[PDB]
RNA sequence: CUAUGCCGAUCGGGUGUCCGCACUAAGUUCGGCAUCAAUAUGGUGACCUCCCGGGAGCGGGGGACCACCAGGUUGCCUAAGGAGGGGUGAACCGGCCCAGGUCGGAAACGGAGCAGGUCAAAACUCCCGUGCUGAUCAGUAGUGGGAUCGCGCCUGUGAAUAGCA
């Protein structure tokens, strides 16, 4: 069906978006609205897919979540590993709200965490960033107590430390980086992504 | 919690028994009061704290 | 002997009187209000009742260090003036004019203080300012008058004097002056724009042979004279050392001095006795304490932004009280000097259970001192000096402990004395033979 | 022009000749913070701290346009150029913006260089001769001496949304910025023949109230507990208003909350105006502690009250509260402050003084639903007493806005919406009530919905 | 033709509109002070040409003087009998403090005043009545233990007046219309003490929400004059005007200020000035008295002349005359050439005789009557000296 | 058809608004109707005067500003009755210069 | 000599509460006096000089110099001086409109001009703004000392604190 993009403020959403339709740089700004566009997957079927990309702001990510999480099959969450230690409380609510608002759905979608800016030396490895959101995330879950002066739905069974192997849902890791110097002059490393694409095809 | 203060020691050490109970407390609140102007009951309405509390010789009756 | 930071007054100034969002009428209110207080203060009262008779600063009054700061308040309360004409002017053109006399006037005030800093008596530092001040003031005015080539020469002149003074101080204090100087970069630019970019290559070069015929005089002096003043702002009222090198504010430098004094003040008046500077030192031990706790009170809230992220580093953190410590831990080691003289004076049970205690002093002393240097890791030989200090201490108090007649432990005593006699070897006279003789015995 | 570009309301720079002169790395960015939440009511004029700048919104094929000036004043020229070249990018790329999708633009070229240079060289050379001046104060001076949605359609409807807006309790300044703000976003873009061009008019709105309503992100005080007791320091949060808004009230919901989440709080007591501010603070204390026995969470004190008497200076009793806190191993303290009125300047100076000193972890500023075109002078007061005696860039703003006496009105929830606007801060609680149990949270549909439901 | 000065009057509407709901007054009293500032306009069907905008500044400032009183007199105390006023409001209104100030207030004018608290549910509230009661020294009542304000409303104000107190202050906790049982328990307090007076008091700063309070508070219990407080601040308290559209009652005190000495007894004219916000305005049998008293003017002759002439000749009252027709209306005309300052001028006589310039300003308005003058002033002091006979007699 | 000449035209302190025709120089102090009827009187026969009608700016009421004086200067065929005098200029300043003579 | 305390157990240094304090910074409030000029064009009003025409009232036209209002560009002005707003216009001499009356005339009509009305443009005066001035106060706060037998904070380390006969 379509394909979501998600992530923070300046997490390069956009600049992914567009590596995977052109394979040329493209200078881009903060996104203020939605972009649909078909791509073709590189099988020799060449089935057509809808990706989705969504503005990182916080002023409208639920809104545009909500709006957008009937038609998903798949979704794609992407976190900066650059920027990921100023930011780990942010991306954590929001993969929470994600995981959330997945869960309703009636069918369950693939779910991947993209890092991203690691052609940078200080980006770090995919298997220390999802420990530091399994780790955020076992508390994440307690501290949400409020009353929403108006459903709520949990992501462990209250018991035993969040893992991603209890949820419900196929949660996959990769590197990815593509802005320049080493990433988009020398080799794309957009492989991994076109494979799984394929793979969830 | 125990401090040795600095001072007129001979003169504090004279009584030997006890100093003043209001050793730090403002004039006005100083038994003397040393008042220049004792009433100035309109002057502390005017300006000063919203409410004091102390001995009151007004109604309390519950 | 007086001085006065006439960029650092108006910005500090400028920045918590409205100008920060771009405010100029409370700006202009405030600066009017401390322009009333100085003169009810200094009593300079120039119009009575029912009279008024304008005086002018001379000479002899300007001592106060605080006479300057009326005139330097008069010109920004001009510029703050015409700058919110120059706001208002988009509404209705007749107010430029207005502006145009108030920028008359500034510029005459800012003349007229530097006339005011013509006399020797006003330092050298302040008068740097205030000639970049009035240059600034002449080219905005001339650019504002559409008159480019008076406008580009004041500010290119105001530029040349801001860089020197940036170049003069530290790296953290020139941040500011760099600052302005990008506050008066676009403006320059457009005057080059109004020339037509094509005559205005002949002109800069023109300009760069101007100023080293006409005003080479006048910038080989001004080097000299910005040399000058580092040289006795090091000498007398500033301190620069290995560590800590930018210039501490605050008054506790004096006491440094006092300190550093003191210290070119003991070793010559105590020779061998030192027994009567021993008053003298626990008051510079008071001394200098005092001015470690009062360099850790505006230390700890830059150890909370230290420890709430990783992003800032080190040599600005720590900076000036590494260099107190260092002296504290001097000032211990010299202690711990007097305390051997006074050993070694004498040659009963207690006595070498208490030198072994301070032995075990020092070596906590010497340990905090690798370790604060080490903690920050800027340089490798303060460490390695430190370390060797301490191994030499350890050698010392572990000689000390094990002396013949200090342990009465046979078969004991010589083993620890022949395996730490390899120990002094690798570290490195009298001491040495004392030890062997001892070890013999 | 020392900058400029164009690009898509997708975030895809289109076209762009900055250049060395300037690096688009923050320029944009911020006009586009400004545009999304505090729209800019400065008539397409944003002041950044480096330069000016100016920007055109063309939502028929959600464009935009953006120029960027050094602060030197430059002619009136300008805006000429932002219209002319648009309308020629408009007539040289027809067919690529008007495709929805996306992969057009990017499958597109723009040569666009040429055509924009010589725009700019003609307005240069056309400002270059400007003397026009006398003869228009001259005639100054003789009359002193004597589909696509069009503007003036939509104004009807728009005033009225206004009044709407008024009856609900916004600010008269507010909705003339919202209304605006919703009139740059509808400027010629098309529109269905099925949908009215009121029902178009109100969903945009709508959703514009929901976007201001929902501000930057939702971080927690509970969450940064835990983060402030990694390293064992107190937790520091002030509580600032003007008089009567219920501090006290609040104070006491939040303490009580804490306290059932299983946290240690220490109360600071500031309002020494105030008469019996001490007490009824300690009868808080009391109940809070007969709710919860010392004993019950391990032996160990919950709640204490810290206080030096009536007339004793805030900032004093505050930095002792602050050490007392980190020697007993407080978790969280709580500072109540007096209420002081925005023109009383003493009162801001002292309370900006306090929170310098103190740096409290958060500030939250107590507001009124019930109040109506106040708020917004309050919370303008209390940012720049804030920021103006700070010398330190960036200074510490309000963080946080509390909404007390909510269940008293129920439709005129819309002087909230005011606050959200003067302040870009979210809302972290919302008082319902004078019982401890009366703290509940944001919802912004329910407010939105509330709010335009007649 | 009246065509820009239309849209001129549209314009100033419009901005007056803005100014007044900047100053948080309900938008449904703008409208309708718009239609009937229009419907007066309307009916004047001419506006002032002394100044542009004054005329319509005074025109607003006279709608909102009568829109802001209902004309009903306020009430005042009644010596020798117990006076009982009770105090109501929202929370946070400041209704204890205002208690304060008026019981200080009342004491200050020579009467035997006492304060009575009900605020129950609200913790740490008689303390705050205790400690501004000795502030100002005035006896009050109150317990920590009992919780029904009502039995302890009954007993404070009956040994109160048992102790003679001339007036009896009692305040309850502020309440909203969403909290019934709150407002029953308003309703038993009223039924208990029987209270002399009801005052609401609101903050100046709310606005557009505070008309509903009012209207319920006026519908549950009867309802006095009301009192607006936090004046002093930035907020003018323009909404309070609908709260006297939902009571009908005047406004006898304001509070503009935090200390208890800052109470005032309301005005209108700074009240109206500070909302509009420049506050600039202008103000500006008896022949039979005046033939008793004796004094006789110019005018009296004047009159007495157009009389004689309307009546015509003389002969038709008795029953050469065209001589004496054209001396009567030539002494009318140079009566009538000088100003009124010396027609209504009692001693017409002597300040002609202190300046002659007079007499030259006279001749050069008429004829010649370089005898005639004196002549006319000759007959008038005759006339005068006849009046003062009669009057003597 | 005699052209009309008033003692107002020849009074110095008069302002030129209100009735001077001559420099206040050449003009006399306070001249009367009677004066200057004899002064013109000299050189041509044809003038008349009266007294009982004055000025019209005239505001005060005196006999030297009353009166009024009647000179032909053409004899209504084409032809001047005097060459000497050709313009009431003449005529006038020839009376202010003749005035003071006869006063003394 | 018995016994005392507990990890700092002995011995100490700054501070803050404190003062009929000194002084400053930053604010509130209330008074006094003061508030420019050239030049470009146009307008208004006096006063003055030239003409043209007519039997008068008067009509036609061009200058002189002063004051003042709009208000072009400005400065060898400034302590500061905005083209800001308002009142009064008197006794009876600042305009403008000027009934009646009065005067010029056969008439048409005009002129002076009172009362009265009116005012971008006599003069005076007030308000705001601006400058200078005195006065005013603490729910603003900071070292400069004093004070300091406790009560509240920050820094120190020896083993040695107080009875016995
Ligand atoms: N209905 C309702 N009443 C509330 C709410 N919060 C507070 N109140 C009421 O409003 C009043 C204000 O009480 P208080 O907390 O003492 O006010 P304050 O802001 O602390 N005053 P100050 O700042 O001067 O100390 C009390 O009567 C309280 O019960 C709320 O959310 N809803
Ligand atoms: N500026 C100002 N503040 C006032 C005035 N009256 C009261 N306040 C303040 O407003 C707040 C509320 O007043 P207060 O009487 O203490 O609360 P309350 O009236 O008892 N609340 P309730 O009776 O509803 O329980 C307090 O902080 C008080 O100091 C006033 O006239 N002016
Ligand atoms: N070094 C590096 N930077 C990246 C990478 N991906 C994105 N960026 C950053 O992203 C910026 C460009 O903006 P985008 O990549 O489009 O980010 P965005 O899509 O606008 O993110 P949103 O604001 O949420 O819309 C560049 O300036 C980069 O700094 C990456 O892989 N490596
Ligand atoms: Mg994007
Ligand atoms: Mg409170
Ligand atoms: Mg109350």
């Amino acid at each position: 069906r379509a394909v979501l993009l998600l992530g923070l403020c300046d997490s390069g959403k956009t600049l992914l978006f567009v590596r995977l339709l052109t394979g040329h740089y493209r200078d881009t700004q903060t996104s203020i609205t939605d972009s649909s566009a078909t791509y073709r997957v590189n099988n020799n079927r060449g089935n057509s897919l809808t990706l989705i990309d969504l503005p990182g702001h916080e002023s409208l990510r639920l809104q545009f979540l909500e709006r957008f999480k009937t038609s998903a099959r798949a979704v794609v969450f992407v976190v900066d590993s650059a920027a990921f230690q100023r930011e780990v409380k942010d991306v954590a609510e929001f993969l929470y709200q994600v995981l959330i608002d997945s869960m309703s759905l009636k069918n369950t979608p693939s779910f991947l965490i993209a890092c991203n800016k690691q052609d940078i030396a200080m980006a770090k490895s995919a298997k220390l960033i999802q420990q530091q959101l399994e780790k955020e995330l076992n508390t994440l879950r307690v501290t949400r107590s409020a009353a929403p002066s108006t459903a709520p739905a949990q992501l462990g069974k209250k018991g035993k430390e969040f893992e991603f192997s209890q949820l419900p849902l196929k949660v996959e890791f990769l590197e990815c980086s593509a802005k320049g110097g080493r990433g988009d002059p020398g080799s794309a490393d957009i492989q991994d992504l076109e494979k799984w694409l394929a793979k969830i095809a | 919690k125990k401090k040795k203060k600095k001072g007129k020691l001979p003169k504090n050490y004279d009584p030997k028994v006890t100093p003043d109970p209001e050793r730090w407390l403002p004039m006005r609140e100083r038994s003397y009061y040393r008042g220049r102007k004792k009433g100035k009951k309109k002057d502390q309405i005017g300006k000063g704290t919203q409410g004091a509390t102390a001995g009151a010789s007004s109604e309390l009756d519950a | 002997s007086l001085s006065l930071e006439i960029l650092q007054i108006i910005k500090e100034s400028q920045q918590q009187h409205g100008l920060r969002h771009g405010d100029f009428q409370r700006y202009r209110g405030y600066c009017s209000r401390r322009q009333r207080r100085l003169r009810k203060t200094l009593n300079f009262k120039m119009g009575n009742r029912h009279k008024f008779t304008g005086k002018k600063v001379t000479e002899d009054l300007l001592t106060d260090n605080r006479y300057l700061l009326l005139v330097l308040m008069d010109a920004e309360r001009a510029w703050s003036y015409a700058m919110q004409l120059k706001q208002e002017a988009n509404t209705e053109p007749r107010k430029r004019f207005h502006l145009l006399s108030r920028l008359r006037k500034a510029v005459k005030h800012a003349e007229e203080l530097e006339r005011l800093c013509e006399s020797n008596r006003v330092d050298a530092k302040t008068k740097l300012e205030a000639q970049a001040y009035t240059a600034y003031l002449s080219g905005m005015l001339r650019f504002e008058h559409q008159e480019w080539k008076a406008a580009i020469e004041a500010f290119n002149k105001c530029k040349t004097i801001y860089e020197k003074l940036a170049s003069a101080f530290t790296e953290e204090q020139a941040v500011l002056y760099n600052q302005r100087v990008e506050e008066i970069s676009p403006n320059i630019r457009y005057c080059a724009y109004n020339i037509g970019d094509q005559s205005a290559i002949n002109e800069l070069m023109q300009m760069r042979l101007r100023s080293g015929g006409t005003e080479g005089l006048l910038a080989e002096k001004l080097e000299a004279l910005i040399t000058q003043t580092r040289a006795k702002q090091a000498a007398t009222m500033s301190e620069v050392e290995w560590r800590g090198r930018t210039v501490p504010v605050k008054i506790d430098k004096v006491r440094i001095f006092l300190l550093g004094l003191a210290d070119n003040e003991a070793a010559i008046a105590q020779a061998e006795s030192e027994e009567t500077k021993e008053r003298l030192f626990e008051s510079m031990l008071s001394e200098c304490r005092d001015a470690i706790q009062a360099v850790r009170e505006e230390l700890k809230p830059d150890q909370k932004q230290r420890d709430y992220t990783l992003d800032g580093e080190s040599g600005k953190v720590s900076n000036l009280q590494y260099l107190h410590s260092y002296l504290t831990y001097i000032k211990l080691s010299t202690a711990i000097r007097r305390n051997e003289n006074m050993a070694k004076g004498l040659q009963r049970s207690p006595r070498p259970q208490d030198l072994i205690r301070l032995y075990d002093i020092i070596l906590q002393n010497l340990v905090e001192l690798l370790q604060l240097p080490g903690l920050e890791e800027d340089r490798a030989f303060q460490k390695e000096i430190g370390l060797k200090t301490l191994v030499f201490k350890a050698y010392r108090c572990f000689f000390i402990a094990q002396s013949y007649v200090l342990v009465k432990k046979w078969s004991e005593a010589l083993v620890l004395y022949d395996r730490v006699l390899k120990y002094a070897n690798e570290v490195n006279x009298x001491x040495x033979x004392x030890x062997x003789x001892x070890x013999x015995x | 022009l020392d900058f400029f570009t164009i690009f898509s309301k997708g975030g895809l720079v289109l076209w762009c000749f900055q250049g060395v002169s300037d690096s688009c790395t923050g320029p944009v960015n911020a006009l586009i913070r400004s545009v999304l939440l505090q729209e800019r009511g400065g008539n397409n004029s944003f002041t950044h701290e480096a330069l000016t700048l100016k920007y055109k919104l063309d939502n028929q094929f959600e464009l935009v346009f953006v120029v960027g000036f050094q602060k030197i004043l430059t002619l009136t020229y300008v805006d000429k150029l932002i219209d002319d070249v648009h309308r020629l990018f408009r007539d040289k790329y027809r067919t690529e913006i008007q495709q929805q999708s996306a992969l057009s633009l990017l499958n597109g070229t723009f040569d666009f260089q040429n055509d924009f240079l010589r725009l700019l060289r003609e307005a240069e050379e056309s400002s270059k001769i400007r003397a026009p001046t006398t003869m228009k104060k001259f005639e100054d001076s003789e009359k002193a001496k004597k589909k696509s949605l069009s503007r003036e359609d939509m104004e009807s409807v728009l005033d009225k949304m206004r009044d709407h807006l008024i009856a609900k309790n916004v600010a008269a300044d507010i909705a003339v910025q919202l209304c605006e703000s919703v009139a740059n976003k509808l400027e010629g873009k098309v529109m269905g023949t099925f949908s009215t061009v009121t029902s178009t008019v109100k969903q945009a709105l709508q959703e514009s109230l929901v976007q201001i309503l929902q501000p930057q992100r939702r971080v927690d005080m509970l969450r940064d507990i835990m983060d402030a007791q990694r390293r064992q320091r107190p937790y520091v949060v002030t509580f600032c208003g003007v008089n009567g808004v219920g501090k006290s009230t609040n104070l006491a919901k939040i303490s009580f909350w804490l306290l059932e989440n299983g946290f240690s709080v220490l109360i600071a007591a500031c309002d020494t105006f105030r008469a019996g501010a001490v007490e009824q603070l300690r009868t808080h204390t009391r109940r809070l502690s007969a709710l919860h026995p010392p004993e019950k969470h391990g032996g160990r004190t919950m709640v204490q009250l810290f206080e030096k008497g009536y007339g004793k200076d805030a900032a004093g009793i505050a930095m002792e509260a602050i050490a007392f806190a980190r020697n007993q191993g407080f978790d969280v303290v709580l500072v109540d402050t007096a209420g002081r009125m925005q023109d009383n300047a003493p009162l801001m100076t002292a309370l900006a003084k306090l929170i310098t000193v103190n740096t409290p972890d958060l500030v939250l500023f107590v507001g009124e639903a019930l109040v109506g075109n106040e708020a917004v002078d309050q919370l303008v007061k209390f940012n720049r007493a804030l920021a103006d005696h700070s010398m330190a860039q960036t200074p510490r703003l309000i963080d946080g806005i509390v909404l007390t006496k909510f269940d008293t009105i129920d439709d005129k929830v819309g002087a909230a919406i005011s606050m959200t606007y003067i302040t870009s801060k979210p809302i972290v609680f919302v008082g319902t009530g004078q019982t401890y149990c009366d703290l509940r949270s944001l919802n912004a549909k329910a407010v939105v919905a509330a709010l335009m439901k007649a | 033709a009246t065509i820009i000065n239309e849209e001129v009057l549209n314009a100033m509407l419009k901005e007056v509109c803005t100014a007044l709901l900047e100053a948080d007054v309900n938008i449904k009293l703008v409208k309708q002070l718009r239609e009937n500032v229009k419907s007066a306009i309307d009916l004047e069907e001419m506006a002032s040409g002394l100044n542009k905008r004054k005329m319509i500044q005074h025109a607003v400032f006279k709608e909102l003087v009568k829109l802001v009183d209902p004309g009903v007199k306020a009430w005042t105390p009644t010596k020798g009998k117990q006076n009982v006023i009770m105090f109501v409001g929202l929370q946070g209104s400041g209704k204890t403090t205002t208690c304060s100030k008026l019981a200080y207030y009342y004491q200050r004018k020579g009467w035997k005043t006492c304060l009575i608290c009900a605020d129950t549910f609200r913790a740490g509230a008689f303390d705050q009545l205790k400690q501004n009661a000795t502030k100002a020294r005035i006896p009050f009542y109150g317990s920590y233990t009992e919780m029904d304000p009502v039995i302890i409303a009954s007993e404070g104000v009956e040994k109160f007046k048992n102790e003679n107190f001339e007036i009896i202050i009692v305040d309850t906790s502020g309440r909203h219309k969403q909290e019934d049982s709150l407002f029953e328990e308003m309703l038993q307090v009223a039924n208990a003490i029987q209270p002399d007076n009801i005052v609401y008091v609101m903050d100046a700063s709310i606005g557009q929400a505070c008309e509903a309070q009012a209207k319920a508070f006026k519908d549950k219990v009867d309802v006095a004059s009301v009192i607006v407080t936090k004046l002093d601040g930035h907020a003018k308290g323009g909404g309070a005007l609908s709260a006297v559209a939902a009571t009908k009652s005047p406004i006898i005190f304001i509070g503009t200020g935090e200390h208890i000495d800052d109470f005032e007894p309301f005005k209108t004219q700074p009240f109206i000035s500070k909302l509009l916000g420049m506050g600039d305005i202008e103000g500006l049998e008896a022949l039979i008295e005046k033939l008793k008293h004796g004094q006789f003017t110019l005018r009296d002759m004047y009159e007495q002349f157009q009389n004689i002439m309307k009546m015509g000749p003389f002969s038709q009252i008795l029953g050469n005359e065209q001589e004496s027709m054209a001396r009567l209306k030539k002494l009318m005309t140079i009566m009538d050439s000088m100003n009124d300052q010396e027609l209504d001028s009692t001693d017409g006589a002597k300040v002609f005789s202190k300046q002659p310039g007079r007499i030259q300003r006279v001749a050069r308005g008429s004829g010649v009557s370089t005898r005639d003058v004196q002549e006319l002033l000759t007959q008038y002091t005759k006339f005068a000296q006849m009046v003062k006979k009669m009057g003597g007699i | 058809r005699f052209i009309c000449i008033y003692p107002a035209y020849l009074n110095n302190k008069k302002t030129i608004a209100e009735g001077r025709r001559i420099p206040i120089s050449k003009a006399v102090e306070n001249p009367t109707a009677t004066e200057i009827q004899d002064v013109c009187s000299a050189v041509g026969l044809n003038v008349f005067l009266e007294k009982n009608k004055m000025y019209s700016r005239e505001w005060n009421r005196d006999v030297q500003y009353r009166g009024r004086v009647r000179v032909q200067l053409k004899q209504e065929d084409g032809s001047l009755c005097l060459v000497q005098f050709p313009s009431r200029k003449s005529v006038m300043l020839y009376a202010a210069e003749m005035i003071p003579k006869l006063k003394t």
